[PDB]
């Protein structure tokens, strides 16, 4: 990375400003003769002593243990930005009422209790309770700051500049900032995208973290610098509560994080708009979880060959290097879903188009995809060539939805295609346009089986200052792009998603990889963690970067595999290709300079592990699969840090060289050159594991040292849980959509277990419209395994049946007995291993859409 | 009175198993022998006879995978592609 094309604190005039802010008294304090009490929120007038600007507290209590606070000026010259498109409803509202007051101090009650605020006018205080148990203060170290809107026109307030790009700066100095402190916690998480730890360090001797979406070339590992998403959603875990803040500014937002009987400070820094944040008192990370997708939303549901292996680069040449591709995986016997074409494909970087010697018969090709039920995904960055040949850039130039400069015309920057301008995504009718073009009669070339890649869309401008947009470049209604900043790649990932959705006629599920991200980018797709390196320490860092995406909503993450820059060796492939097989968005790229890595390229013992490792992966994808469907209706994390599974075991509460995925699996991938062994953390007191492969029971809490080969991806399952897969591995996704399903029982130390099955058509919305799916519940305790609806409301006509089913940590029976309505009771013949305890049912032969009990004897 | 035939014996000899269980779609034998014309085995083989032209055998799992491996088409009989002979 070249830091001196990136703002420090010290450069950016407003973080330089509020970060002076000390600790002390504040000097706003609250009018308590202006407070008004209604059923939805208080509000109450706040004043700042010297200057006497006054603003207006509204503070509400929601439903869902959440308290919101919004603070804006009474009486602005102008309006200030209130964050659009990302609240996905108007969030319900609880009652507050004074139950306590004096004359600096009004005690309220949230409904019916347990939960309180108390406002102190002198100096202005919240503090949030749970019955007598302090939960969090708001402004308790009197960093509160609102910069109040100034006549149009000390050093940097007005005029700035950075390298030689200006900012006018029209408005001046309008930055928000406040403080809030959370006693009892010492470890906090989320405020994605930075390449560094899970557990978010003190900034107090250095940086704050940034929050800025931007293009960092070569970036580096183990700092605060902003990379190209933005989820300004804070997490923090103790052994006796969870808590988020949520602080809804889609402005420039730096974050200081301090610690101090054990506590935590944060403190959050906008460019603009108003003060509006969310606390989610919890109690539990699944209540935080559930209150954050209360308000934000869910992961949407991604079509089953999305959650397949991917393979790319930048770039295959042509139709017949995507055939050889095609080819040689099924030559090799290894499955992919999805082959992947980058900027080269296009007619010289002009979106929505096709090289007329590399590509000049798409559909065909298609169409060659296709009989290989395969699909292809192209990119579309939202930066459009000024060239008067091209429709897109004429439409856009004719219709004005271009982004603009102050002085009105139309913004040109330097990218891919030279000289391009920039869509205002900002604009809905921008949006409706851009979704209107994915139509198979706009978008020529394309057909079903071809999904979209956003790239470029924080938005990246080379030309531009820390390589985006002018601050004061000009929006929809008038607004600067400092006040929209961050959510401009979600509106861009937003209106190709509705796009794929709209070209279908509103059948067929969207899939969309985007760079850049917000909050709510969940609802639209995948993300990945960008230009990352061909190094042990990217591989390694994958896991902290996709669990702090987790941790805030964003569940289908991912890195590339193999690291986008430079050469991995061999063996650094192999663990690359392990390490993504059990990661949510799977996908090997690779940048131009790159030798070519297609796996069958390597060595017989290197392919032989990476065809192990995607072999393991297809067999789980109707794990995977429920597991996205659970993120889908719930809010829960794909991916889950163990601290999430073990709440009250503090030494798992920084760890992340370990994931789990759901309840069921523990992960361990190796991550340095020439291991021979990994230390694995077993947690969990009256708690056992199963290592996959062997077999073997582990009893929780412990460290093992557990050998490894190449060929090894360190897995576990949990006792007490059940796993479903798909033993047949065919060449894609789809070939196994309709095949039977094994079922993997590892008993807990109580002799139970239990376990989920989402399926559906793999890729429509019939599963919301029709009600066109299967959600089962497979749970063993005693002697017997039963398969029961977890919801009535699903049916699926499948011929998908239940061929086998494997206990471990169960003693062999003299008989087993297979029952289901419809059908004469069955005896199944099994198999038992009695050195690990695993007993095999052979072929119950019954339908996954049925009612069956399977009774050991 | 009557001799009843004899069962089917795995082709390595790992399991011995009534003929019901021969194309039955569950895997019973560790070579795969047991399941030539299903997807069931991981290592099984299926032969494209190709009346006319050259056979060649395909991977178990490419059999209704809904893909044209065989030029005959053979492959594909219960999986809802129809495969045209292209075997000329
Ligand atoms: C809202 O908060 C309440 C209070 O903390 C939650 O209720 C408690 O849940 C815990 C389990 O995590 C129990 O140990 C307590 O006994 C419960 N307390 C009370 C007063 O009921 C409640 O689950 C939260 N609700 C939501 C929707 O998040
Ligand atoms: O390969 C992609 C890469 O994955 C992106 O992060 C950046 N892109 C810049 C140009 C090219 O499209 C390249
Ligand atoms: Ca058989
Ligand atoms: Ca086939």
């Amino acid at each position: 990375v070249d830091r001196s094309n990136f703002k420090t604190c010290d450069e950016s005039s407003f973080c330089k400003r509020q970060r002076s802010i000390r600790p002390g008294l504040s000097p706003y304090r609250a009018l308590l003769d202006t407070l008004q009490l209604g059923p939805d929120a208080l509000t109450v007038h706040l004043i700042h002593e010297v200057t006497k600007v006054l603003l207006v507290l509204e503070l509400q209590g929601l439903q869902k243990n959440m308290t919101r606070i919004r603070i804006d000026e009474l009486e602005p010259r102008r309006p200030r930005y209130r964050v659009p498109d990302v609240l996905v409803a108007d969030p319900p509202t609880a009652r507050l009422s004074v139950s306590g007051r004096d004359d600096n101090s009004v005690e309220l009650t949230v409904a019916e209790g347990p939960y309180k605020i108390i406002l102190t006018a002198q100096p202005f205080r919240l503090d949030l309770l749970e019955d007598r148990s302090l939960l969090l203060s708001v402004n308790a170290r009197g960093l509160m700051a609102f910069e109040h809107q100034r006549a149009p026109r000390e050093p940097g307030a007005w005029e700035e500049t950075f390298k030689t790009h200006s900012d006018s700066k029209p408005y001046g100095p309008t930055s928000v900032g406040l403080d809030f402190s959370l006693p009892g916690m010492e470890h906090v998480y989320g405020i994605p995208e930075h390449a560094d730890s899970l557990r978010l360090k003190v900034t107090e001797g250095g940086e704050p973290y940034r929050l800025y979406n931007l293009d960092v070339f070569q970036y580096e590992l183990n700092n605060p610098m902003a990379l190209y998403g933005s989820v300004p959603v804070l997490l923090a875990h103790s052994f006796h509560r969870d808590l988020g803040i949520f602080w809804l500014n889609a402005a420039e937002t730096w974050v200081d994080i301090s610690s101090n009987t054990p506590q935590t400070d944060i403190r959050w820094m906008s460019e603009s708009g108003i003060i509006d944040v969310f606390l989610m008192l919890g109690p539990s990370v699944f209540d935080v979880f559930r209150q954050y997708a209360s308000l934000t939303g869910t992961q949407a549901l991604p079509p089953l060959f999305s959650l397949g292996y991917h393979q790319s680069r930048w770039n295959y040449r042509d139709e017949a290097d995507v055939l050889e591709v095609d080819q040689g995986f099924d030559d090799h016997n290894m499955p992919c879903d999805v082959i992947w074409l980058d900027i080269e494909h296009a007619d010289g970087k002009r979106y929505f188009t096709w090289d007329p010697t590399r590509f000049p018969q798409p559909l065909n090709m298609l169409e060659h995809l296709a009989s290989k039920r395969r699909k292809l995904v192209a990119i579309v960055d939202p930066h459009i060539k000024v060239d008067s040949g091209y429709r897109v850039h004429e439409e856009l130039r004719n219709h004005g939805l271009y982004v603009k400069t102050r002085d009105g015309s139309d913004y040109e920057g330097w990218c891919w295609p030279g000289s391009a301008s920039y869509p205002d995504f900002t604009n809905p009718r921008m949006r409706a346009w851009w979704s209107n073009m994915f139509s198979f009669d706009n978008y020529e070339g394309s057909a079903p089986n071809l999904y979209v890649w956003n790239d470029m869309n924080e938005p990246s401008v080379f030309n531009g200052p820390e390589v985006t947009m002018l601050k004061d470049a000009v929006h929809y209604g008038g607004w600067e792009h400092r006040d929209i900043h961050n959510i401009y790649g979600l509106y861009v990932h937003m209106a190709t998603a509705d796009g794929l959705i709209q070209r279908s006629g509103g059948i067929e599920r969207p899939f969309v990889l985007s760079r850049a991200f917000f909050s709510g980018s969940q609802r639209f797709g995948a993300v990945w963690t960008g230009d990352n390196t061909a190094e042990w320490d990217h591989l390694k860092i994958s896991i902290p970067m996709c669990l702090s995406l987790a941790l805030v909503g964003l569940s289908f993450c991912g890195a590339d595999v193999g690291g986008f820059f430079k050469n991995p060796e061999p063996e650094l492939l192999v663990r690359w290709y392990q390490m993504g097989a059990y990661q949510p968005f799977f996908r090997a790229h690779a940048h131009l300079d790159t030798g070519r890595r297609e796996p069958w390229l390597l060595a017989s013992q290197y392919q032989d592990a990476i065809r192990d490792a995607l072999f393991q992966r297809y067999s789980l994808l109707p794990f995977w699969y429920t597991l996205f469907y659970q993120a889908h209706k719930e809010g829960f994390p794909v991916m889950r840090p163990l601290w999430v599974q073990y709440p009250e075991d503090m030494s798992t509460f920084s760890i992340e060289d370990q994931f789990m995925l759901g309840d069921a699996l523990l992960i361990h991938p190796v991550s340095d050159a020439g291991a021979h062994g990994v230390q694995v953390y077993l947690p969990g007191q009256e708690e056992v594991w199963y290592d996959i492969q062997s077999y073997q029971k582990h009893h929780g809490p412990q460290t093992l040292y557990l050998p490894v080969t190449l060929s090894s991806i360190p897995v576990f399952q949990r006792g007490g849980t059940i796993v479903p897969r798909w033993m047949r591995v065919r060449r894609s996704s789809d070939c196994m959509k309709d095949d039977p399903i094994t079922l993997f029982v590892a008993l807990s130390p109580q002799g139970t277990a239990q376990g989920e099955l989402f399926l559906d058509d793999g890729h429509t919305f019939n599963y919301q419209t029709r009600h066109e799916f299967l959600l089962r519940r497979f749970s063993f305790s005693g002697s017997t395994l039963v398969s029961s609806s977890a919801d009535p409301k699903g049916h699926l006509e499948t011929p998908i049946w239940i061929e086998r089913v494997v206990i471990m940590g169960a003693g062999k029976p003299a008989a087993v007995v297979l029952q289901t309505k419809g059908s004469p009771e069955s005896r199944l013949s099994f198999q038992h291993d009695p050195e690990t305890s695993v007993l095999i049912l052979r072929k119950p032969g019954v339908s996954v859409a049925s009612d069956w009990s399977i009774h050991l004897r | 009175f009557y001799e009843e035939s004899k069962p089917f014996t795995c082709l390595d000899g790992t399991a011995t198993i009534p003929f019901d269980q021969v194309n039955d779609d569950y895997c019973d034998c560790k070579d795969g022998s047991d399941e030539p014309g299903t997807a069931a085995c991981p290592n099984g083989s299926f032969h494209c006879t190709n009346t006319g032209y050259k056979p060649l055998y395909i991977l178990s799992s490419r059999v209704n995978d809904g893909v044209c491996d065989c030029c005959d088409g053979t492959d594909e009989y219960n999986s809802g592609t129809v495969c045209e002979n292209t075997c000329r």
